[PDB]
This record gives structure tokens, C-alpha cells and sequence, in this order.
């Protein structure tokens, strides 16, 4: 089916870097034009990294022009050598008449390239990127671009989690007064979220097949009645010895960390003391 | 006559040049005002290095195209 | 309703770094604090976007060494980057000279970032050390001299590709000098009083910080059964000795600290309860069902 597109957890970040800057430098959030480089192997396509490209605006459409992605298109060759276009992405919903016009010239410039959608305004558990590949329709008159949707994969290299690992476990929590609680209690809130739905799921699926829409198969059932009776985990005396260990040990280190705090707050109520009821 | 230098970190320099003027001698001028060292300038004009044995001989602008020093930098 | 605050087009002071004050940035530039007393900046601060870009540079460049550029601002005490950019330089695993190439690279990337909209200058450079930890070197020591004493704004940024892959942790060194003439451990090398060293952190902005999260969010196995506090025993240890030499020093010098002292205590203990709490939380939802 077409090409299985790669894509990377680079791209991402510098398309939302672009649109916090030019939200940052211009107050109102305006739509930003990029491009997208990578690797072509055979029936497999795979993104690597993302430069932007200059648009211009004539009358109320938007052009891109040849000269300053044939400028820039050798001055990367230098650093990065088997890295050649692709497509390109920018800001939005759907696809607009707009998104066709600006892709007539790249499809000028790279006989089929792709398309990648980002949209900052999302409200759905989905991701917000989307890849589309182009079609040259058949039907006479006015040809239009039309955009397949294809699957995109998260394949990484080895320093990709440790890094968004270690960015994402500060995020300037205690800077932006988010509070620790709301970090913390949230993240692993919305992994419980998707064990409940997948959980909704299989019972569901159980339901179905008991009322009978679906046909018996009787090998899906086997599976469900072995995860069924494998929910109460270790429930044996020496998991809950280890776990009320584990209680108070933190809650020790807790204690040795509240009476410091308490230590801290006498000492500057001292300090404040000896100004104001008595001199010197 | 008038030329501007504008460097990567923001200094601007304005140097007078006669046309017929050697390399060596605007890069002893530019470390007479600044304090560059006296072979350690690297020189772009127009996106193009500076050749030291080539003389300036025609500088057919005044203003716009500036040239931009660098320093050599370098690790181990 | 359930995230309570959520996020359309509202921000905070998190996003409010991103930007360029072009006044404020003339007048810290013309009063020069820094070069008043020596004990100047000691906070850098590096966006998430750079760090990857280095890494995959250094990771490109694989058993040999890798060399490029950065790109930020400096505020008040602090110094903030944001932007990595590489440079087509080669040579041995032990030695790299920026020829001409990068010279003309330098400058085309910047033209070409000022064309696009960019706004920033150099602040800084990145050198990848295959090896042998992360310290100055005795030529990185006078390219740095050179650098900060003619360039006054600066900063060196160090890193080892290959510790950093084996043990799983980056390796992003952040380093100023002491000029000439300020006289007033092996690991460091042999010029360590020449140089010193700054503390790291980073941040990145409310769109960046939902789509980190979404995009983590398909690690769910993973995050509900990490188990942490297990793992990281060895650092709470570390961070608690630590504590405890600061308690040390903050109790001579009451003979300011106290302060710095309790705040690395509450985040030991704000990561110790979390542990705890999310420990809680999965034995609530896990052993507590069909009896």
C-alpha cells in the first residue's frame, strides 16, 4: 500500500518551536510554511530532519519560491549527504483548496512528494500529524491534488528516549506555578485512561459474542478467561511485608524533610523577631 | 572609503580604505582599531573568503555589502 | 473539566522567554554587568530542541568528533540557548580543525536564519569528546580564552556521545573560563583552575510541553509498571548525602545557604511521596480487584 512513512520525534519539535516563535514575534498566530527531508528506501519513506522554507504572499495566495530552496538546498548537502526532499508541512485543519495550490508547485519541483499536517487547535486524543500522498486524478476539467491518508510509524534511533525522557521529567514545573501534584497526578492518569478503554473494549467484544452478533469464536474466549483469572497479582504475605516497609521508609524521609522546612520557617520568623519587638 | 564591518556577536567597525590599498594592510588597520591579531582574521565579503595575496584593487560599492570577520576557532 | 486548567490559547511565564526584547537587549549589552566582576553568570539555561540536534549530530558523527555552533541570548544572570547548528568539519577522533568550509558555513547558515525570520546570534560552540569524559582541553582552554576575552559573551559546551549512549544519561557540560590573571579533582584534568564549570537546565514551551506529553503517552506498560524509587535508589542516596553536607555547611555559616539547603530537601522528598504515591496508586488498581 503506497509507502510506509517513518517518522521521527524531531520534526515535531521544530514545527512547534517555529509556531511559538512567530506567535511569539507577531502576537497573532499566523500559518508557517516548512519542508521535510529524509531518506527514500525503495517502498519505504523515512523523515529525518525539517528546514524551513521561505513563502511568499501575492494578492491573498501563497507561492513558494524555487531560488531559496535551490540556495539552501546545497548549503545542508555539506553536513548531511544522503538526506534529499521529500515534502513539506504547515499549520492547519483540514485540507483547505489552498493546501492544493500551494502543492502544485511542489509537485512541479519533486514529481510526488508528501504532506505533513500539524494542528496546534486539536481537541482529540489523536495525533494532531497527519501524512498525506498525492494523486493525479483521471477525470477531465479541473484536476485536483487528492490527498491519501497513510500510516505513520514512531520509529526512533537509541538516544530518542532517553532524551524526551530527561527533557520531560522537569518541564519547569515549579517556574510556571503548574504545581508538581498536576504534572504528576496527570500524566499516568491518561495511561490509566487508555488501560480503561482497551479493558471497555474486550468487554465489550465478550458482551457481543455473548448476545451473538459476532460468530463464537472459541479462541479469543480461552484468552479472556485466562486474563480474567490472573487479576488479583501477588497477593501473598510477604508483597504486602515489603510494601509497608517500602510505606514507611518514605514516610520517614518525609518526616526528615517536613521537620526542615518547619526548621526553615522558625528560623526566619526569629530572624524577623529580633527587628521588630526588640532592638538589636 | 566608508566601509562598514558587522561581526557575528554585533560590533560594527567603520574603516577608511584607498582603493589601491593592500590585504595586509586594512587587516593592521582593522587590529588598530579593535585589537585583532595580526594574522589570526578571517574575512568574508559577499559570502566569499578574503584572498590575503590578492590586493583590493576595485571596490565598485559604497555601503550594503559588508564584510564580516571571524576568528579562528578550533578544538581538541 | 477533567485537566481543570487545559490550554487553548492561554500561557504563562514559560512561554514568555520565547521572544526578543530589542531594548532590553541593547541596554544589557551597553552596561556590560558581566564585565565588572568575574563570579558573573553561573545558570544556563538550554532549550529541549538544541539538546536532541546535538546529540544526533554527535551520534552522526559516531566514533570520530563532531564540531558546530549555537544560538541564544543572554538575560540579566542567566544565559539562555535554543538553537544547535552543525558544521561540515572532519579530522581524527582526537583532533578537529574548522577549515575554510566552516567559515563560509557559518555565516551563509546564519544569512539564511536571518532571511527565514531568526533574530538570535552565536552565544556559543559544541564540541563531542568520544571518550574521555567531558574537560577542557589545553587548546579548548586558549580557544576559550581567546574566545571570551575578545567575544565577551560565551559559553563551551562539552559532551561524550559515547558514555552518554552506554549509560543511558546525557553528558552536556556547560562550561565559562576565568580570564588571565584571577588565580583563586583528576576528573577535571590539569588546567582546573584555569577553568570551571555551571549548572544545566532546560525548558521548553506549553506547545511543546502537550505535544512531549502526547507523544509519551504511548508508553503506557511502561509507565505504569516503571516502580520508580526502585531504580533510582542510588541517586536519592547521593542527593541525601549531599543534603546532608549542605545541612553541614548552612549550620557553619549560621555560626542564603538554609534557603538552597530546603529546597533541594523538598524536591528529595516531593520525588520520594510521588514514588510513594504512584506505588498507591497501582496497588489500588491492580490488587484490589476479585478479591
Amino acid at each position: 500500500g503506497s509507502v510506509s512513512v517513518a517518522l521521527h520525534p524531531l520534526v515535531i519539535l521544530n514545527i512547534s518551536d517555529h509556531w511559538i516563535r512567530m506567535r511569539s514575534q507577531e502576537g497573532r498566530p499566523v500559518q508557517v510554511i516548512g519542508a521535510l527531508i529524509g531518506k527514500q528506501e525503495g517502498r519505504n519513506i523515512e523523515v529525518m530532519n525539517s528546514f524551513e522554507l521561505l513563502s511568499h504572499t501575492v494578492e491573498e495566495k501563497i507561492i513558494i519560491d524555487k531560488e531559496y530552496y535551490y540556495t539552501k538546498e546545497e548549503q545542508f548537502k555539506q553536513v548531511f549527504k544522503e538526506l534529499e526532499f521529500l515534502g513539506w508541512y504547515t499549520t492547519g485543519g483540514p485540507p483547505d483548496p489552498s493546501d492544493i495550490h500551494v502543492h502544485k508547485q511542489v509537485c512541479e519541483i519533486i514529481e510526488s512528494p508528501l504532506f505533513l499536517k500539524l494542528n496546534p487547535m486539536t481537541k482529540h486524543t489523536d495525533l494532531p500529524v497527519s501524512v498525506f500522498e498525492s494523486v493525479i486524478d483521471i477525470i477531465n476539467g479541473e484536476a485536483t491534488m487528492l490527498f491519501a491518508e497513510l500510516t505513520y510509524t514512531l520509529a526512533t534511533e537509541e538516544a530518542e528516549r532517553i532524551g524526551v525522557d530527561h527533557v520531560a521529567r522537569m518541564t519547569a514545573t515549579g517556574s510556571g506555578e503548574n504545581s508538581t501534584v498536576a504534572e504528576h497526578l496527570i500524566a499516568q492518569h491518561s495511561a490509566i485512561k487508555m488501560l480503561h478503554s482497551r479493558v471497555k473494549l474486550i468487554l465489550e467484544y465478550v458482551k457481543a459474542s455473548e448476545a451473538g452478533e459476532v460468530p463464537f469464536n472459541h479462541e479469543i474466549l480461552r484468552e479472556a478467561y485466562a486474563l480474567c483469572h490472573c487479576l488479583p497479582v501477588l497477593s501473598t504475605d510477604k508483597f504486602k511485608t515489603d510494601f509497608y516497609d517500602q510505606c514507611n521508609d518514605v514516610g520517614l524521609m518525609a518526616y526528615l524533610g517536613t521537620i526542615t522546612k518547619t526548621c526553615n520557617t522558625m528560623n526566619q520568623f526569629v530572624n524577623k523577631f529580633n527587628v521588630l519587638y526588640d532592638r538589636q | 572609503m566608508l566601509i562598514k564591518v558587522k561581526t557575528l556577536t554585533g560590533k560594527e567597525i567603520e574603516i577608511d580604505i584607498e582603493p589601491t590599498d593592500k590585504v595586509e594592510r586594512i587587516k593592521e588597520r582593522v587590529e588598530e582599531k579593535e585589537g585583532i591579531p595580526p594574522q589570526q582574521q578571517r574575512l568574508i565579503y559577499s559570502g566569499k573568503q578574503m584572498n590575503d595575496e590578492k590586493t583590493a584593487a576595485d571596490y565598485k560599492i559604497l555601503g550594503g555589502s559588508v564584510l564580516h570577520l571571524v576568528l579562528a576557532l578550533r578544538g581538541g | 473539566t477533567w485537566e481543570l486548567a487545559n490550554n487553548m490559547q492561554e500561557a504563562q511565564s514559560i512561554d514568555e522567554i520565547y521572544k526578543y526584547d530589542k531594548k532590553q537587549q541593547q541596554e544589557i549589552l551597553a552596561a556590560k554587568p558581566w564585565t565588572k566582576d568575574h563570579h558573573y553568570f553561573k545558570y544556563c539555561k538550554i532549550s529541549a530542541l538544541a539538546l536532541l540536534k546535538m546529540v544526533m549530530h554527535a551520534r552522526s558523527g559516531g566514533n570520530l568528533a563532531v564540531m558546530g555552533l549555537m544560538l541564544g541570548k543572554v538575560d540579566g544572570e542567566t544565559m539562555i540557548i535554543m538553537d544547535s547548528f552543525a558544521l561540515p568539519v572532519e579530522g581524527t577522533e582526537t583532533r578537529v580543525n574548522a577549515q575554510a568550509a566552516a567559515y563560509e558555513y557559518m555565516a551563509a547558515y546564519i544569512e539564511n536564519a536571518k532571511q527565514v525570520g531568526r533574530l538570535e546570534n552565536a552565544i556559543g560552540w559544541y564540541h563531542s569528546h568520544p571518550g574521555y569524559g567531558c574537560w577542557l582541553s589545553g587548546i579548548n582552554v586558549s580557544t576559550q580564552m581567546l574566545n571570551q576575552q575578545f567575544q565577551e559573551p560565551f559559553v563551551a559546551v562539552v559532551i561524550d556521545p559515547t558514555r552518554t549512549i552506554s549509560a543511558g544519561k546525557v553528558n552536556l557540560g556547560a562550561f565559562r573560563t576565568y580570564p588571565k590573571g584571577y588565580k583563586p579533582i583528576e576528573d577535571f584534568g590539569v588546567h582546573c583552575k584555569q577553568y570551571y564549570a555551571l549548572e544545566v537546565s532546560y525548558f521548553k514551551s506549553s506547545l511543546d510541553r502537550k505535544l512531549l506529553e502526547l507523544l509519551w503517552n504511548k508508553y503506557w506498560v511502561n509507565t505504569l509498571s516503571s516502580s520508580s524509587l526502585l531504580t533510582n535508589a542510588d541517586y536519592t542516596t547521593g542527593q541525601v548525602f549531599d543534603l546532608s553536607e549542605k545541612l553541614e555547611q548552612s549550620e557553619a555559616q549560621l555560626g542564603d545557604k538554609l534557603a538552597k539547603a530546603t529546597r533541594d530537601s523538598c524536591k528529595t522528598t516531593i520525588e520520594a511521596i510521588h514514588g510513594l504515591m504512584s506505588q498507591v496508586i497501582k496497588d489500588k488498581l491492580f490488587n484490589q480487584i476479585n478479591i
